[PDB]
């Protein structure tokens, strides 16, 4: 997160890092056993972190429990993230707490200027990297239609959103992917790509949750 | 998989500075190749050390590491004061440095035995290997089936 601040302690209480050996992608804990990520953020073997502000310290409020369902949305498209959703089943149901909680599904898909919170561990610097221990937040509006495929020809589809500045500045980044954008106590975005982080013209493009609850819904009940 | 560097960490997307070593000539760099003036073509230094040019490689994509499964851009960092900037990668039809906005992302990193090897996509994608086995003329170029073999040193 490029321009952020760092959260207040367990203040995104639904945030969760995907852990392969270290950090690589966020998640959103949508029920007790269920998490929402991204599907670029696939590998075979995943450790979810509930609980975490300090991703390199023992706090004492974490929960690591073992990813058990792994499963990439059937038309996830990798070289045109179409479709760039994913869900995990964990081998354990969460244990719920005023640190560990849910983040409710959209009740119908956000409208442009709908500010959303949007969180993670990933990159702070738009030029050069750098990673946080503490888990960073950024108030961001979503864009229209229209200045998204704007910024992008030819790389929109209708399950994408824009979010955030076109006069860059404050964006996500590499090391947020899959994790929370929520708008009015909804998920209606997941971090997925850009071009950079945080440049001009060059807005956060989010994965659009309002059209999948249904898939998410039906995975659920499934499995 | 996970793309990881020789002290076993997982390389990073869009940050960070890597030689592109072989996995037994050096490591990847630049010679001048019909490009004019400067060295433009992407080429292994023909002496026998772990150094080249530094490369970064970039996903849109935000995960934090490089994996098999992402569709890349792959740019020196560093390079002659002469060269294009960025000098990113494009393309016996060999890989030089451009500056054009081209918003491809036509390489991967693929698993080969051990390490890896890096391909190029139109996903239909070509193996990417030695030109000539020789000093001056080992520039990285299309061809199917004869990969050439690398691991990836982080640089200090
Ligand atoms: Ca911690």
């Amino acid at each position: 997160i490029v321009g952020g601040y760092t959260c207040a302690a367990n203040s995104i209480p639904y945030q969760v890092s995907l852990n392969s050996g270290s950090h690589f992608c966020g998640g959103s804990l949508i029920n007790s056993q269920w998490v929402v990520s991204a599907a670029h953020c696939y590998k075979s073997r995943i450790q979810v972190r509930l609980g975490e502000h300090n991703i390199d310290v023992l706090e004492g409020n974490e929960q690591f429990i073992n990813a058990a369902k792994i499963i990439t949305h059937p038309n996830f498209n990798g070289n045109t993230l179409d479709n760039d959703i994913m869900l995990i089943k964990l081998s354990s149901p969460a244990t719920l707490n005023s640190r560990v909680a849910t983040v409710s599904l959209p009740r119908s898909c956000a409208a442009a200027g709908t500010e959303c919170l949007i969180s993670g561990w990933g990159n702070t610097k738009s030029s050069g990297s750098s990673y946080p221990s503490l888990l960073q937040c950024l108030k961001a509006p979503v864009l229209s239609d229209s200045s998204c495929k704007s910024s992008y020809p030819g790389q929109i589809t209708g399950n994408m959103i824009c979010v955030g500045f076109l006069e860059g500045g404050k964006d996500s980044c590499q090391g947020d992917s899959g994790g929370p954008v929520v708008c009015n106590g909804q998920l209606q975005g997941i971090v997925s790509w850009g071009y950079g982080c945080a440049q001009k013209n060059k807005p956060g493009v989010y994965t659009k949750v309002c059209n999948y609850v249904n898939w998410i819904q039906q995975t659920i009940a499934a499995n | 998989y996970t793309v990881h560097d020789t002290d076993g960490k997982p390389v990073l997307n869009n940050a960070g500075q890597y030689y592109i070593l072989p996995a037994k000539g050096g490591g990847l760099g630049l010679s001048n190749d019909d490009d004019g003036n400067c060295p433009l073509t992407v080429s292994q230094t023909p002496i026998d050390i772990p150094i080249g040019l530094p490369v970064r490689f970039s996903s849109r994509a935000r995960i934090s590491h490089i994996t098999t499964a992402l569709s890349l851009n792959i740019e020196f960092t560093i390079a002659p004061a002469c060269a294009p900037k960025p000098a990113r990668w494009r393309i016996y039809t060999p890989v030089k440095i451009s500056d054009d906005f081209s918003s491809a992302a036509p390489f991967q990193i693929k698993k080969f035995e051990e390490d890896y090897k890096l391909v190029y996509c139109s996903r239909k994608c070509v193996d990417l290997g030695i030109k000539i086995d020789n000093e001056k003329n080992r520039r990285l170029v299309l061809k199917e089936g004869d990969p050439f073999k690398v691991k990836f040193k982080k640089v200090d």
